[PDB]
């Protein structure tokens, strides 16, 4: 579902 | 036993613990404030204190030894399914017997069965929460094994969508023999007593907190009105 936020913070 | 490698587990995660979670609960004031007077008066006010939760939580998973060697997808997966968990799970720590009720320091910030359900919740799932709670405080966890089975919970291979399950499994598997052998050598009876298995039963018990979550979850974001009242990263995690 491609979470841009999600994926950010856990970058 | 705790070996040298358990030690360090331990270490890093209470250590990673303390720097996500702020015993004085000052970032509260940054809240949309709450209003406790058409209910749903707490839904802004606890949307923002869960998706400054979750926050935490991410911060404290990425922190989690063997982790970081999941995929990005699996990471999400882990996240997304049990952010709500780890926030019931985390939130002992500021809940109370006295009155039933998650005590942050002041008035304003003190929730009880009153406020969540003015967030949209009915006895449906704070009934099983509030008995969650307190069947959690009574086994009187030292803090090692309370964050040791936050980070067991956050890495669970039956999340649906997992993909590297076995490599899941190692990471947490890693984990239980830390907290198994953690309880042997420093929980010392009667406190220990079945202590693990009480343990493990908890996060079943939170599987059934998550569902229930997710059928309100589903109802409230049903009409864009209150949907709209929710946080970017919340709309994101839980469902958009
Ligand atoms: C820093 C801390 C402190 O221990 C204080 C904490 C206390 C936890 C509390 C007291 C307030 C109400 C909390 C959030 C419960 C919430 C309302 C149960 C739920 C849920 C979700 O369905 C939902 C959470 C938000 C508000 C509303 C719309 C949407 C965003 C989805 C309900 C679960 C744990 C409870 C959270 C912890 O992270």
């Amino acid at each position: 579902k491609n979470h841009p936020m999600l994926m950010n913070l856990l970058k | 036993k705790l070996s040298e490698e358990q030690q360090h587990i331990i270490a890093i995660l209470l250590d990673a613990h303390h720097k996500t979670y702020d015993p004085t609960y000052a970032d509260f004031r940054d809240f949309r404030p709450p209003v406790r007077m058409s209910p749903l008066s707490m839904l802004p006010h606890l949307a923002d204190l869960v998706s400054y939760s979750i926050q935490k939580v991410i911060g404290f998973a990425k922190m989690i030894p063997g982790f970081r060697d999941l995929t990005s997808d699996d990471q999400i997966v882990l996240l997304k399914s049990s952010a709500i968990e780890v926030i019931m799970l985390r939130s002992n720590q500021s809940f109370t017997m006295d009155d039933m009720s998650w005590d942050c320091g002041s008035q304003d910030y003190k929730y009880d069965v009153t406020d969540v359900s003015k967030a949209g919740h009915t006895l449906e799932l704070i009934e099983p929460l509030i008995k969650f709670q307190v069947g959690l405080k009574k086994l009187n966890l030292h803090e090692e094994e309370h964050v040791l089975l936050m980070a067991i919970c956050i890495v669970s291979p039956d999340r649906p969508g997992v993909q590297d399950a076995k490599l899941v499994e190692a990471i947490q598997d890693r984990l239980s023999n830390t907290l198994q052998t953690y309880i042997r050598c420093r929980h010392p009876p009667p406190g220990s007593h079945q202590l693990y298995a009480k343990m493990i039963q908890k996060l079943a018990d939170l599987r059934s907190l998550n569902e229930e979550h997710s059928k309100q979850y589903r109802s409230l974001s049903f009409q864009p009105e209150n949907s709209m009242k929710l946080t970017p990263l919340v709309l994101e995690v839980f469902g958009n």
